[PDB]
């Protein structure tokens, strides 16, 4: 039978851990860094891309809109992330169809994390190798910044980073984050944290994906020219 | 690995033997059948003083005249007991009559080997005690191997090895119900690691007149004093 | 059944007939054809005998489950949308619910009362006052005359009393009076002395 | 089928081994390249024949997905064939039945990548051993060139090469590509790169080249509908490639 | 026939670089008038959709098309166009061929790229160049539009024409009326106007 | 390497899981079957787990004309006997026909074989001796987990069954001609089963006897009913 | 469908997956529950505190559930428990008793330990509340194996052995904590070997103590 | 390490589980088939494991429909499974069409079924080789089907332990009688060949079972050889030993 | 370690089970060659029947898939018959669905796709056969399409399969009514294999405009006699 070839993805380690989830987290730890900063007047999503001939102006590989008020930063396998993002968009539209209201951020994050957890407990399939950063606004809590990992755990944050060099980025955020910064200050902080955590020698606009949510709420995924301008003004250039 | 439904070179299913060794670690349960009834006693084995021992239900009612004790992985025992209760109620619904104790034991044991790719056999052993007009007071020992025997007196659990020998020494066809209570309590006190009392041991009996009943801590204490 | 709803400046008032009739006899004369969906949302229903209560408790269970899951209360608009979706699903099922409902609620975030009329087909509409079936045939003249957006609860209750009096005079059945409930910022309360 | 578990799993280092091995299979494949110009995209590949008696005309390594979208591959040919069948079927069912038009290039690329990721995560299946270069035109995005990897990751490129000689070909394309290239210049650069990549004979029978360019109403097959434009995908014949190689 | 249960009419007209879509506001339950605020015209981006027929079906289709156009905008990174939206409506309607919605949809809009005014009627698409009518007074609307319409009307003249057609068709329809709304749609702006009409 | 599944052949062509299922029977208590032209007899040595326990039922009755005895896994025997009862029931319902013993044996053959060629199941760990009476007379069938079903004059299955089988072979010509004297055939079966004992003797609680014949419905003797045969 | 038997008996009679789920529980954070005469107090020791869920979850108006172990598995368990409570209200006209809800949750956990293709929940839950129209406090515990039992005081998570020893020496089943103050102070003392406190009272009176009250309790200790 | 699963190719391209099934077949008792000028004769050696076996009652040869006889060596339950499938297949053919299934068509159906048991590791190869045949509208056909699913038409076929000696005797038969054997003399020679092949299994006694399906002798229907003809063949075989 | 036992990728990006199916294609030690005339396609296959107890008319590796398509298989006859039955079902189903006979190339692509499925799904092993389809297509004329266990197929001007396929292949490369084409193919196989053929050593299939058919032993003997003259 096939019993010989089964890897037994959804089993515990003797230490109580799940091997495949930890290995997926290890996979994400080598993905490009994504940072989310929740300021007083909005949220900032910044992601570092990970060639000259690459069509950078067209590439949208780390920042995705799920809604008119919710966006995700992606660290890990992009195709698994595309699957999950399609499911999240459909779920948000289902909520809007059912209740005539925009889905709360936490409900959407919880549904996505439940999908992630389902692959961890049954079915015999490998987990999604994706970590998300959800930046969203709703009338209940306002600006909210969540993160989720392959295990299906989701937590709310004021500032959070996923991907490579999460420890260093989180140390910088802890050092420099204030509760009362504005969106511009949060943008500056995100750029500085990405510059001091990138593995490359310099941080340039072609290596960056940027998005903000500001108040009605307005999602803006930055164009390369706008990223260039924000790089010049911040001083990284 | 190996398949769950595999035979050993000696003709025995591996998972069934492992389940039996799982049962060997369970709390002791003793049953004695007499002409006036069947007495069932279990060792409570509360893991902590904060644990409310009155919540340990190791003797359950299957039907009005059928009760049983459990030993081993008592979480599987709840599923077994739910199946047994459904079987008894369905028998009363389909035949307008109470199920026979042996028939109930058969219905329970039909689940024993219904596992393979149920993932595993049950890890609990039952002492089924019951009364009916067909065969009187009866005591059965249901195993996850699917086999069961009628027992005059039976002990299962961690202390079963010496308890069964003591029951062999002590049981006779002329025992009265109170003698059965005293014998069950004596065997429990002999085999329980803790000092036996009304809070760490439970008694129950099945009679034609009063049906299945569980002795309260007060009545159990009065019986314990008699020792 | 006879169901009237009226939204006033700060509250929604619902009136439901009390009579239950099966065949030759009036079995009950004190029935309450309402269900509390949430602390600030009330739903009154009319229609086929067995469908109304079944649908009402199904809706109530769903709304309670949402409230527990989110530790939050759905807005009356969202509740009315969910009920409309349920009725629209039913209308093309194997056997639809023949239930007409009025949803009266208080939006604690907008601080405004809301009244929604949804029929069995699933037509939802926000109304200042509403009635289902033949009930509006004997009430709409009076509300069209005397309803004002700024009416207080007492004036709304007087208008409802006049509407019920007109219904008792010209409708050819005996609905055995009405039970009156008010939904406002303080919750849902019942008017016994109507 | 008792294989309901994943055959692609994470390693302790975080790698997905089956995806890496599919990528290795792709790197051992024949070199195929794509160049995007201002007014078109050119995708080219070597036609490696197994036998001298094989009719290589019957084996098309460049496939039309939609009239304005074409695909080329490096790696395992049968996987590409079944992927092309599924991609055409999805481009019809998921898009054209609903919107009455063929999908834009990026959406078809996303659907193909979804098919590939499903083979990456579903139970009892290995990943596809192909990387695809998908060239297309749509009204709102113009010309685009996408590489789809066995993992399901896809990326837009100005110019790229996959396969045996992808590194040297990519270096040459970096040297030669610019944002003012015309379609004929792109074809010339593609032919030079494939010349540097091809081992044996270099001619119209050993080379497969297709372009996404101007609409071809002569290839429409019917007249009388002004809004029906005509396919932009055009596979160059052996005679045309030979002509462009003689005046090289 | 569930279309005549609720009543209501929708008319769309093309002008010079502009389209107009108009509808009545009556929500009826047979002869009884329930609501005078049931607007049957919806828009998804710059594409406008009028739906006549069963009102619950109107709400269901509006929700479905909002769902589908939102997903379209998320996937495509662009708003849907009137012709693509017309194809979407046709496919959605025939997705329920034997479970049909009892509706008549009318598409109005201007293509953002070409700038040409677009209107359409219906699963089979009637992409007319002059006018589309739908509802219980479709015959009265056909008469009024065939008599009044002339090509290349300016937005003000188009407003007057479509308003007069709608008002005079609604006057002769029992189940249409209780107010009317007209959308004058241009590439730069969309004007919404409420008409004064008989309230019987 | 080859004994982990019934779906695997050994390099010599053997099925080890089936052989282990056979070994399961060889661990069971001996039951003896023999028949004359008119009667078929089952003699079983019931086994008790403890001297405080009862003796496990070895003989199962299907209907008036057929019954079986088991050696090995009792739940497997119950499953097979339930299937056999279903087959006889189907025969009676659809054709008003008593199922032939040979046909029932072949149905058991097919059911047992299905578990030796497909993955996931296990071979039945029980052997059965089926006695029956039909229009063709008395029948005795031996069922094995491998699927092999054999029609015999006499046979023994279980632990130490070789002594009983040798005695039956020696006595064959005598007991096949016993004919219309059922008590003598039961006596011969009792001697055969007594030839297979090692330490324990045949007792009132140990011995279980079944018989079926021309004008004899399937009857089981237990308890004092076997005291005349001990 | 994937139906490989993942939870099977070892030669020593142990189901290794259930033991490892218990280890996952023991690596959970905390759930200390102290039951009094009238109180059941539950406690636990750049994150956004507003939107981070509290560990104690209301299954219904009268029953709350705390847990320890894998949070993601606990979400699924809590969702199933809430759906079951709503269904029981819908079909049996009555809110669930604490024992009934505990039995259902433990049944789901036990089902996941002997179903093919699934692994056991790495969750142990402390289920606390009051039966409908009742006033005697209930404090049950469930474990990955499916075992459920009632406790006067119980802790699960890291430091569960130390905190349980502290409770066993400070809690006395002869005289349970008389006041809500006693319940909360015993719970805080156990958690002091950050503090969140939830008090469950009859008639669906479930309240989480404010940080000021908890600070006063800590300062008193 | 390529012999533990059914559908695995060894690096040489062999299926070792099918070869092990063939070993199981070779362990079985000897069964033969002879194609005569107008019919087919099947003979099988039935080992008398014990004196307690009821004579002439443990029948090995099975009929499919009314014109096909099947005999097999190896795992008898596997042969019975194959014959049950063949009976279902003949019934389906006789329901969709009206003619009895042709022998080549039946052979193809059985071969497809046996080959399907070599395609997956969740199933085991058949542990039998089946000699089967009969008379159809095109005459007499004789087939031998192996565990791999391979089958060919044969003038004479043999499997089992004494398959080599039986094959030698059948080759002598084919050499000496190019004119085509007669059904009765074919039955006698089948008895002779079975008795000769039993010398490789002389440690135990055996019972001879013969069946035939002849256009003239049995009217194109498969019938067992019993009574006077069976005893005549037995005497011919006994005499031919000396 | 199990990458060699099911069709998953090895660290070198290879499918070892497919390669072993390729190895299995040569177990029968039979060589076949297909040649196209201007009007007909001819397949010559070796017919080795060593056992004298065999009925030679049943030993055949050439199958008539439809009225116009014939298939010659290199590999074990059980897998060959599996593929033949599948191809016949596909041809009949194509005729039913689309109203005209399936072309040889479409059927070859059909079977190659099935082989690709076996190559990608773990529970299906590859068939250890190489399928050569021949027909005279009403659009493309004489046609040879050969499929392998990898799911790879291509059209051929001429082709040879078997252990000595290389010798026949280079012989045909050097060279590069249907009776003449048959005679050419038989002579070229004799030259390549260096072995004279009797009428019992050969299987001959001929695809013509109206039908595909196989020659009998008498027809093959006639062609051998014509070659002798």
């Amino acid at each position: 039978g096939s019993r010989r070839y089964d890897s037994r993805t959804t089993i515990f380690s003797p230490e109580g851990r799940l091997y495949q989830v930890e290995y997926a987290l290890e996979s994400i730890s080598h993905a490009g860094t994504a940072i989310g900063i929740m300021a007083s007047d909005g949220i900032v999503l910044a992601a570092e891309r990970k060639s000259t001939l690459l069509e950078q102006d067209t590439s949208t590989e780390k920042l995705y809109k799920l809604n008119d008020k919710i966006a995700v930063a992606v660290a890990g396998l992009t195709a698994d992330a595309e699957i999950l993002i399609n499911t999240a968009r459909i779920h948000a539209q289902n909520y809007l169809k059912t209740y005539n209201e925009d889905i709360p951020v936490e409900i959407l994050v919880r549904r996505l994390s439940d999908i992630k957890q389902g692959y961890t407990q049954h079915g015999g399939l490998r987990p999604f190798g994706v970590s998300f950063i959800y930046a969203g606004y709703d009338d209940r809590y306002g600006y909210q910044l969540y993160t989720s990992n392959p295990s299906g755990n989701y937590t709310g944050w004021k500032a959070i980073s996923v991907g490579a060099n999460t420890s260093a980025a989180q140390t910088l955020l802890q050092m420099d984050y204030k509760d009362d910064m504005k969106v511009d200050d949060a943008i500056e902080l995100a750029l500085k944290t990405l510059s001091k955590t990138t593995d490359s020698s310099a941080l340039t606009y072609d290596r960056l994906e940027f998005a903000t949510i500001r108040k009605e709420v307005y999602q803006k995924i930055f164009k390369p020219q706008e990223i260039k301008d924000i790089l010049v003004k911040t001083g990284i250039t | 690995d190996r398949g769950v439904s595999t035979f050993s070179p000696e003709g025995r299913l591996f998972q069934v033997e492992y389940s039996l060794e799982a049962i060997k670690l369970g709390s002791t349960a003793i049953g004695i059948a007499t002409k006036e009834g069947v007495v069932l006693g279990v060792e409570k084995r509360a893991t902590s003083p904060l644990l409310e021992s009155d919540s340990i239900e190791k003797i359950v009612e299957i039907d009005r005249h059928i009760g049983c004790a459990m030993s081993g992985l008592t979480a599987d025992a709840r599923s077994m007991i739910e199946h047994a209760r459904t079987a008894a109620v369905t028998h009363n619904l389909y035949y307008d009559e109470d199920i026979n104790v042996e028939s109930l034991t058969q219905s329970v044991c039909d689940l024993a080997l219904r596992f393979g790719e149920m993932s595993r056999p049950f890890g609990v052993a039952l002492l089924i005690a019951g009364h009916d007009a067909d065969d009187g007071y009866q005591l059965f020992h249901a195993e996850p191997s699917g086999t069961f025997y009628r027992y005059n007196a039976k002990a299962i659990g961690s202390g079963s090895e010496g308890a069964q020998a003591e029951l062999l020494n002590e049981w006779h066809s002329s025992l009265t119900l109170k003698e059965a209570e005293l014998l069950v309590l004596k065997i429990l006190k002999q085999v329980m690691e803790e000092k036996l009392d009304e809070n760490n041991a439970q008694l129950s009996c099945i009679t034609k007149q009063d049906g299945f009943k569980i002795y309260d801590n007060e009545k159990t204490a009065e019986l314990i004093k008699e020792l | 059944d006879i169901i009237l709803g009226i939204r006033v400046q700060d509250s929604v008032i619902l009136a439901s007939s009390k009579a239950v009739t099966r065949g030759i006899s009036v079995l009950k004369d004190s029935d309450d054809k309402t269900r509390q969906l949430s602390p600030h949302t009330l739903m009154s229903f009319a229609g086929e005998a067995g469908d109304t209560v079944q649908f009402a408790e199904y809706i109530q269970a769903n709304i309670q489950l949402y409230s527990i899951r989110e530790d939050y209360e759905l807005s009356p608009q969202a509740v009315s949308s969910f009920v409309r979706q349920e009725l629209a699903k039913s209308i093309r099922s194997r056997r639809p619910y023949q239930v007409n409902v009025l949803i009266g609620g208080y939006d604690k975030k907008k601080n405004k009362p809301e009244l929604y009329q949804i029929d069995y087909l699933g037509t939802k509409v926000e109304l200042p006052y509403g009635a289902h079936g033949y009930s509006g045939f004997y009430t709409f003249f009076l509300l069209d005359h005397h309803y004002r957006p700024d009416m207080t609860t007492e004036e709304g209750l007087d208008l409802l009393k006049l509407c019920v009096q007109e219904l008792e005079k010209r409708m050819p059945m005996d609905f055995k009076g009405v039970i009156v409930k008010i939904v406002d910022k303080d919750g849902i309360r019942q008017v016994d002395d109507f | 089928d008792r294989y309901s578990f994943s055959l692609t799993t994470f390693s302790p280092s975080g790698k997905l081994g089956q995806i890496d091995y599919a990528l290795t299979a792709v790197k051992q494949g024949v070199t195929s390249l794509g160049i995007k110009a201002t007014n078109g995209v050119v995708i080219a590949t070597e036609k490696k024949s197994s036998s001298p008696l094989a009719m290589s005309e019957t084996l098309s390594k460049v496939s039309l997905l939609t009239p304005d979208i074409g695909a080329v591959y490096s790696g395992m040919g049968p996987d590409y064939r079944v992927l092309v069948d599924k991609s055409r079927k999805v481009a019809h069912t998921s898009y054209k039945r609903i919107y009455g038009e063929y999908p834009p290039t990026k959406l078809l690329v996303s659907e193909v990548a979804k098919i590939m990721q499903e083979a990456t995560q579903s139970g009892g299946v290995r990943p596809f051993g192909v990387s695809l270069l998908i060239a297309g035109h749509d009204e709102f995005n113009g010309f685009s060139l996408y590489q789809v990897d066995p993992s399901g990751s896809y990326f837009p490129w100005k110019a790229t090469a996959i396969g045996k000689g992808s590194v040297a070909a990519k270096t040459f394309l970096e040297k030669r590509w610019n944002d003012e290239l015309e379609l004929e210049d792109a074809i010339h650069i593609a032919l030079l790169t494939l010349k540097e990549s091809v081992e044996g004979e270099f001619n119209g029978d050993t080379i497969e080249l297709a372009i996404i360019g101007d609409e071809n109403p002569d290839l429409l097959g019917y007249t009388g509908i002004p809004t029906d434009k005509g396919p932009r995908f055009r596979k160059l014949t052996s005679q045309e490639i030979n002509d462009r190689l003689e005046a090289l | 026939d569930p279309s005549s249960i609720n009543g209501g009419i929708v008319v769309a007209m093309t002008g010079k670089d502009c389209v107009a879509i108009a509808c009545d506001l009556r929500l009826g339950s047979q002869s009884l008038g329930v609501s005078n605020k049931f607007e049957k015209i919806f828009h998804y981006g710059h594409v406008f959709l009028g739906i006549t027929g069963l009102a619950t079906d109107v709400t269901t289709l509006n929700e479905m098309f909002r769902y589908k156009t939102n997903l379209y905008k998320l996937k495509e990174e662009r708003a849907i166009e009137p012709e693509t939206f017309t194809q979407l409506v046709s496919s959605s309607l025939y997705e329920r061929r034997f479970g049909p919605y009892f509706v008549g949809p009318v598409v109005a809009g201007i293509n953002s790229k070409s700038g040409k005014p677009f209107i359409a009627g219906f699963g089979c698409i009637d992409e007319a160049k002059d006018f589309i009518v739908s509802g219980t007074a479709s015959d009265q609307l056909f008469g009024m539009c065939e008599s009044l319409y002339e090509p290349n009307l300016e937005p003000e003249d188009l407003f007057e024409t479509i308003s007069q057609a709608l008002l005079n068709a609604a006057d002769r329809d029992a189940l249409s009326g209780w107010g009317a709304v007209v959308y004058i749609i241009k590439k730069d702006e969309v004007v919404k106007r409420y008409l004064k009409m008989r309230q019987d | 390497n080859y004994d982990g599944d019934t779906v695997t052949f050994s390099p010599t062509g053997r099925l080890f899981q089936v052989e282990y299922a056979l070994e399961a029977i060889k661990q069971g208590s001996v039951t003896v079957g023999l028949r004359s032209n008119t009667h078929a007899v089952l003699v079983a040595l019931k086994r008790n787990a403890d001297e405080l326990s009862s003796y496990q039922k070895k003989i199962i009755k299907c209907d008036e004309h057929m019954g079986l005895s088991l050696a090995g896994l009792a739940p497997d025997a119950r499953v097979l006997s339930n299937y056999l009862r279903q087959q006889c029931n189907y025969s009676s319902l659809v054709f008003n026909r008593k199922l032939a013993v040979e046909r029932a044996g072949h149905l058991l053959c097919d059911k047992a074989q299905k578990n030796t060629q497909s993955y996931g199941g296990r071979p039945y760990g029980v052997g059965l001796l089926i006695i029956g009476y039909d229009k063709s007379g008395a029948h005795l069938l031996e069922f094995q987990p491998s699927g092999n079903v054999t029609e015999l004059y006499g046979t023994a299955i279980g632990a130490r069954s070789q002594g009983a089988k040798t005695y039956l072979e020696r006595t064959l010509d005598t007991f096949i001609k016993i004919d219309g004297n059922p008590d003598e055939l039961i006596k011969a079966g009792v001697e055969a089963i007594s030839q297979s004992l090692r330490d324990e003797s045949l007792t009132v609680d140990n011995l279980s006897i079944a018989i079926v014949g021309k004008d004899t419905p399937f009857t089981i003797y237990d308890g004092e009913a076997v005291a005349k045969y001990i | 469908g994937y139906d490989r038997a993942l939870s099977i008996f070892s030669p020593d009679g142990h189901i290794f997956q259930v033991e490892y789920a218990l280890e996952a529980v023991k690596r959970g954070t905390c759930a200390v529950g102290v039951k009094g005469k009238n109180c059941v107090v539950l406690g636990c020791e750049l994150q956004d505190t507003r939107i981070t869920p509290s560990k104690v979850s209301k299954i219904d108006s009268h029953v709350v559930l705390s847990f320890s172990g894998l949070n993601a598995d606990s979400r699924i368990l809590i969702e199933k428990a809430r759906v079951e409570a709503q269904s029981h209200r819908l079909t049996l006209e009555d809110p669930v008793t604490v024992e009934y809800l505990t039995r259902y949750v433990a049944g789901v956990q036990q089902r996941y330990t002997q179903s093919g293709g699934v692994r056991p929940f790495g969750v142990s839950t402390l289920i606390a509340g009051f039966d409908p129209r009742d006033d005697e406090p209930k404090l049950y515990q469930t474990e990955p194996s499916g075992i459920y039992s009632s406790w006067s005081a119980q802790t699960i998570g890291r430091n569960s052995k130390t905190v349980r020893e502290f409770l066993e020496k400070n809690y006395d089943r002869k005289e349970p904590p008389a006041t809500v103050e006693e319940c909360v102070k015993l719970t805080v003392r156990s958690l002091l070997e950050n503090i969140e406190i939830t008090v469950v009272k009859p008639d669906s009176d479930i309240v989480a103590l404010s940080s000021e009250e908890i600070n006063q309790y800590v300062t008193q200790i | 390490g390529y012999d533990l699963s059914n559908s695995v190719f060894s690096p040489d391209g062999r299926n070792f589980q099918v070869e092990y099934a063939v070993k199981a077949v070779e362990n079985g008792t000897t069964s033969i088939g002879i194609k005569c000028n107008d019919g087919v004769v099947f003979a099988v050696e039935k080992l008398i494991t014990s004196k307690l076996l009821v004579p002439q009652k443990n029948v090995k040869i099975q009929v499919v429909d009314r014109h096909i006889g099947c005999v097999y060596s190896g795992l008898i339950p596997d042969g019975r499974h194959l014959v049950n499938r063949g009976r279902e297949e003949a019934a389906s053919f006789k329901k969709l069409y009206k003619t009895p299934i042709p022998i080549p068509a039946f052979a193809d159906r059985l071969g497809q079924y046996v080959q399907a048991h070599t395609l997956y590791n969740s199933v085991r190869p058949f542990g039998v080789s089946t000699i089967f045949g009969g008379v159809d509208k095109n005459g007499a056909h004789l087939y031998m089907l192996e565990p791999s699913g391979s089958y060919w038409g044969y003038k004479g076929a043999a499997t089992g332990k004494g398959r080599q000696s039986a094959k030698a005797e059948l080759e002598k038969l084919v050499d000496h009688h190019p004119e085509g054997l007669s059904a009765r003399e074919a039955v006698k020679q089948a008895a002779k060949i079975i008795y000769l092949a039993h010398e490789d299994n002389k440690e135990k006694d055996f019972e001879l079972e013969i069946s035939w399906c002849s256009l003239s002798e049995t009217n194109g229907l498969h019938k067992f050889v019993k009574g006077d003809l069976l005893q005549e063949a037995i005497d011919f075989a006994q005499k031919e030993i000396n | 370690g199990y990458d060699r036992h099911i069709t998953i990728f090895s660290p070198e990006g290879r499918l070892y089970q497919v390669e072993y199916a390729f190895k299995a294609t040569n177990q029968t030690n039979i060589n076949s060659l297909a040649v196209r005339g201007k009007d007909c396609t001819v397949v010559i296959s070796q017919k080795k029947v060593p056992d004298k107890l065999l009925d030679p008319t049943t030993v055949s590796y050439i199958f008539c898939i439809s009225r116009t398509i014939g298939m010659v298989v290199n590999g074990p006859i059980p897998d060959a018959r599996n593929a033949a039955l599948r191809a016949k079902a596909e041809a009949a189903e194509f005729r039913y669905k689309y109203g005209y006979d399936m072309p040889c190339d479409v059927l070859a692509k059909r079977m190659a796709n099935l082989s690709q499925i076996y190559t990608q799904r773990a529970y299906m092993r590859p068939l250890g056969v190489i399928l050569t389809f021949v027909s005279v297509d009403e659009e493309l004329g004489p046609s040879i399409y050969k499929t392998d266990p990898a799911g790879y197929y291509v059209g051929y001007k001429a082709t040879a399969t078997g252990p000595k396929q290389q010798e026949i292949t280079t012989n045909l490369e050097n060279h590069f009514s249907w009776e003449k084409v048959v005679e050419f193919a038989i002579t070229h196989m004799i030259d390549a294999l260096g072995t004279e053929f009797s009428k019992n050593d050969l299987e001959v299939g001929v695809a013509t405009k109206d039908k595909f058919f196989t020659l009998s032993a008498e027809n093959i003997e006639e062609r051998l006699v014509a070659i002798a003259e």
